[PDB]
């Protein structure tokens, strides 16, 4: 209780954390604490310290920080509302990056959700830096979108996207992407891009995997089981064999899971015997 | 995966000197003002010595004001605290963390497995 | 004033059960995440348990996964540490805290002035 100093303050530093509530709101000016904002999250101050801290950064300003401010942030960007980050203009990468990484493990708040809104609102696109440094704080971020989102990110894009981030992607996200990785990688040759392609090929159609075959490309069993089922189905067994190159035995030890029991069913019982592999099923005579 | 590592403890004549290390890994290290903290037996936790993000303003607790001195290589990713004119009061486990407040703890309760 | 007190351990038969309680004060209850701190006398400090602001997300250690549950109770100031099949390592000194780090230290060294 009361409202002046007797000695005031100038330097933002360790004396500070001593201060009652008040004496902090009476002795610092928030544009010094601004201006020194690179060495609070060096004094330990207390929590509730800390809320007149930030408290003083709104005074000064009040329709949102400047990167200059939000830059230095540091543990403070726990102490943000999402109407406090929806305000701001942040730009740069790095000071992206400095905010995630204040709360890296944790289920995506609010306000980070909003703060990664807003910074990719404002570049347009989420162009593909942007996508690298935000898989790489939280990894289920493109398959945490949904179609309508997706729709939007550029094939440019695509290039930082890893397969196993496709892990929880469901079969209407793929539907979207694999058009996009089918731009993104045109460039390619061929085993190079069946590398690549890999893992959209949950969203391929029929026509693309045939045109694969006909590659020399050497398709592994894993990613065969999540082909499509409807794009396997209208495959010769000619087609899948040179598909699955030296990896056929597979059909045998997946007869009866995901999309092979039902392309094993709808095929002539004796062109499965051309197989080798002994494949129990399908139209007989 | 962050972690830290704190280095360099021992028995020490009492007016010796001793220097720490912190090896941190798995974050943006100059990002992060860098702590100092001690448990001295039977006590709780101190603040000690803390240096901010850009190697710049260093600060430090009363009881260890002059004697230490808080260093940050931003190269090596490693924090350093050289202890000069060791008291007996200084003897405690240190540790290095990149965040404190002042007051978050309580006095803890004992619990007895027999 | 802030300040934060503990109750609960003493005498305990191995394998009975135990409840901790934090009577919380002269903060915001509801804003801070809570956690419980583990101080096993000779060796470093363990986080063992931590509870959101919102009392939506509960995290526990492996050492104390099954055995253990944290609750918060956002009318009354206070939190609670649950602690059914208590075993031997068990016993230790209690810390809650509010503390935004919790475990971002190693195992500390240990300096020792004077023989």
């Amino acid at each position: 209780t009361a409202c002046p100093s007797g000695k005031k303050a100038r330097e933002i530093d360790e004396s500070l954390i001593f201060y009652k509530k008040w004496e902090l709101e009476a002795c610092v000016d928030a544009a010094l604490l601004a201006t020194q904002m690179d060495r609070v999250n060096a004094i330990p101050f207390t929590y509730e310290q800390l809320d007149v801290l930030k408290h003083k950064l709104d005074e000064l300003y009040p329709q949102g920080y400047p990167e200059s401010v939000i830059q230095h942030l540091g543990y403070l960007f726990l102490k943000m509302s999402p109407e406090d980050i929806r305000k701001w203009n942040v730009t740069s990468l790095e000071t992206l990056k400095a905010l995630l990484e204040v709360n890296k493990g944790h289920e995506m708040s609010p306000q980070v959700a909003t703060l990664i809104d807003r910074f990719v609102k404002g570049r347009g696109q989420l162009d593909k830096d942007t996508l690298d440094t935000l898989t790489a704080f939280y990894p289920g971020y493109l398959c945490s979108l949904s179609p309508e989102e997706l729709s939007s990110v550029p094939p440019s894009s695509i290039w930082a996207v890893r397969p196993q981030d496709l892990d929880t992607c469901d079969p209407r996200q793929l539907d979207v992407l694999y058009p996009k990785a089918r731009l993104a990688f045109q460039n390619m040759n061929g085993s190079e891009y069946f590398v690549k392609i890999q893992s959209f090929l949950g969203g391929a159609p029929t026509e693309d995997l045939k045109a694969l075959s006909q590659q020399n490309v050497s398709m592994d069993l894993a990613t065969f089981m999540k082909l499509r089922t409807d794009a396997v189905l209208p495959l010769t067994v000619a087609e899948v064999q040179k598909l699955l190159g030296p990896h056929v035995e597979g059909l045998k030890a997946e007869e009866r899971h995901r999309p092979v029991r039902d392309w094993i069913l709808r095929q002539r019982q004796d062109d499965l015997d051309t197989l080798g592999l002994g494949l129990q099923g399908g139209i007989p005579n | 995966d962050v972690q830290l590592v704190e280095s360099g403890g021992g028995v020490v004549q009492p007016g010796r000197s001793l220097r720490l290390s912190c090896a941190a890994s798995g974050f943006t290290f100059s990002s992060y003002a860098m702590h100092w903290v001690r448990q001295a037996p039977g006590k709780g936790l101190e603040w000690v010595s803390s240096i901010s993000g850009n190697s710049l303003y260093k600060y430090y607790a009363d009881s260890v004001k002059g004697r230490f001195t808080i260093s940050r290589d931003d190269s090596t990713n490693t924090l350093y605290l050289q202890m000069n004119s060791l008291r007996a009061e200084d003897t405690a486990t240190y540790y290095c963390t990149r965040h404190w407040a002042v007051g978050n703890w309580g006095q803890g309760t004992l619990v007895t497995v027999s």
